[PDB]
């Protein structure tokens, strides 16, 4: 019904408690494609409805913010997704991106290579991912939790996180992993969104919304993959652009949220609470210092 | 000393006739705004489109150092606005043109500072 005027579709949380068996996936729009404005790239409407549908969770949003991106380089050489995370976040918002392969970029800073080769000095306050093999949509062998970059991941969410922030990572019906749905319940919420611009694949992004550094709540990620492919595979999302032509509200509250350095003995009730409120960030408000690790070799005689 | 001249290349290469840069990453916006030409959010009015800054530089989109002496980006980390009727090239249009340094605007594509 009205669900076309939304940016999308999140996965409604009696799916979620579900105990279903993987199946294939099987969408009935499997092909169609939305009509997009005029001009407007598949991958700017998608990250619009994405942001479109964060901007109704409860992010921390505090100054001097810091957001990494990663899998941001297009096929074009370009960052779309980047430019719509930079005019969705506050002006002054620390952007900083990465892909494998070469690309321009408006982030304050690109890295260039396997993720696995990226750290970090300092903590983050919101992690988006739209790292994709597309080598994976196999059809011919079986759908097994993936580990590469969905292992860096997961390693990157619980070393550098900080409490209080969110994460969105894609996933498909083969480019998942069941940790990264195992660690949504160390957040004080979390879902799978579905833009309505690409309603026709099984493409989502893993939402958790407010870490809480622990367990909340305890997931099989086999099982909860499962109940993610049961959702879609018996609920149509009808295509829709309709959100990309409403941008009114769109800009991300810059809500000056708190930011505290704090050790694990003084994370109690209180303290939680507000963390699960999109109400506090803990972390160290250092500088912010990247690099990327370079495998050297002489390649002569 | 020689240095490779990019502006004159793609000008020339427009004028022979050659596609213009694709992929200039457009961006969804009210069209509402200030009608500025850089600015740090998408601020396109009616009769403009917005386009993120680095895909509509010349010099970021062929990989060649900027001509700033400290090789800094006018437009890398911003959002450029284009007129609507030349949004068909945009790294022409931001190549060819000039900003006034007064009011924002692109100078004749909405400076109204000299009447
Ligand atoms: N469906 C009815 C509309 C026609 C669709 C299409 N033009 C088509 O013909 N097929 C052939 C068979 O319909 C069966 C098959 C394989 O399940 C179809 N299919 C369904 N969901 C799919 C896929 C699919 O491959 N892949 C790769 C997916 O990711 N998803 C989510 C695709
Ligand atoms: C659909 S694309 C990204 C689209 C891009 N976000 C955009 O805004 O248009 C998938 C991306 O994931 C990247 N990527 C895939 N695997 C990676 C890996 N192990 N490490 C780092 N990056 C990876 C690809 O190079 C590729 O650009
Ligand atoms: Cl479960
Ligand atoms: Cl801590
Ligand atoms: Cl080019
Ligand atoms: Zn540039
Ligand atoms: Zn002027």
């Amino acid at each position: 019904s009205s669900q076309a005027w939304q940016p999308g579709v999140a996965m409604p949380n009696l799916y979620k408690m579900q105990r279903m068996l993987l199946e294939k996936c099987d969408l009935q729009n499997y092909g169609d494609s939305a009509t997009l404005p005029k001009g407007i790239m598949m991958n700017v409407a998608k990250y619009t409805q994405l942001c479109q549908y964060l901007n109704t969770l409860t992010l921390a949003v505090p100054y001097n913010m810091r957001v990494i991106h990663f899998g941001a380089g297009s096929d074009k050489g370009v960052a779309p997704g980047t430019a719509v995370l930079r005019q969705w976040l506050p002006t002054g918002t620390l952007l900083v991106d990465s892909d494998l392969n070469d690309f321009v970029s408006d982030a304050d800073s690109t890295l260039i290579g396997d993720c696995a080769t990226v750290h970090t000095a300092n903590k983050w306050d919101l992690i988006i991912s739209d790292m994709y093999d597309p080598k994976t949509k196999n059809v011919t062998k079986e759908n097994d939790s993936k580990e590469g970059f969905f292992t860096y991941i997961c390693g990157f969410i619980q070393q550098k996180l900080a409490l209080g922030g969110s994460v969105a990572i894609k996933i498909t019906e083969h480019s998942w992993n069941a940790d990264l749905y195992k660690l949504m319940g160390h957040f004080a919420w979390w879902t799978a969104f579905v833009t309505n611009v690409n309603a026709s694949s099984s493409e989502a992004f893993l939402i958790g919304c407010n870490y809480l550094g622990k367990p909340r709540e305890q997931i099989d990620g086999y099982v909860m993959h499962a109940n993610y492919i049961f959702w879609r595979n018996t609920n149509p999302i009808q295509l829709s652009s309709y959100s990309l032509f409403d941008m009114s509200k769109f800009p991300l509250k810059l809500r000056g949220t708190a930011v505290m350095s704090l050790k694990e003995g003084q994370i109690n009730d209180m303290i939680l609470s507000l963390l699960s409120k999109g109400r506090l960030i803990i972390r160290e408000n250092n500088r912010v210092v990247i690099s990327s690790d370079v495998l050297v070799n002489n390649e002569n005689l | 000393a020689f240095a490779v001249d990019a502006a004159k290349a793609y000008k020339d290469y427009l004028a022979s006739g050659g596609q213009p840069i694709t992929n200039c990453v457009k961006m969804l916006c009210t069209h509402t705004g200030t009608g500025q030409a850089i600015t740090v959010t998408p601020e396109a009015n009616m009769d403009q489109e917005s386009f993120g800054g680095a895909s509509c530089c010349l010099y970021c989109r062929c990989h060649i150092d900027h001509p700033n002496p400290k090789g800094f980006c006018d437009l890398k980390g911003k959002y450029v606005q284009i007129p609507t009727t030349c949004a068909n090239d945009p790294v022409g249009f931001t190549l060819k043109n000039t900003v006034c340094t007064v009011c924002g605007m692109w100078k004749g594509y909405g400076c109204s500072c000299d009447q």
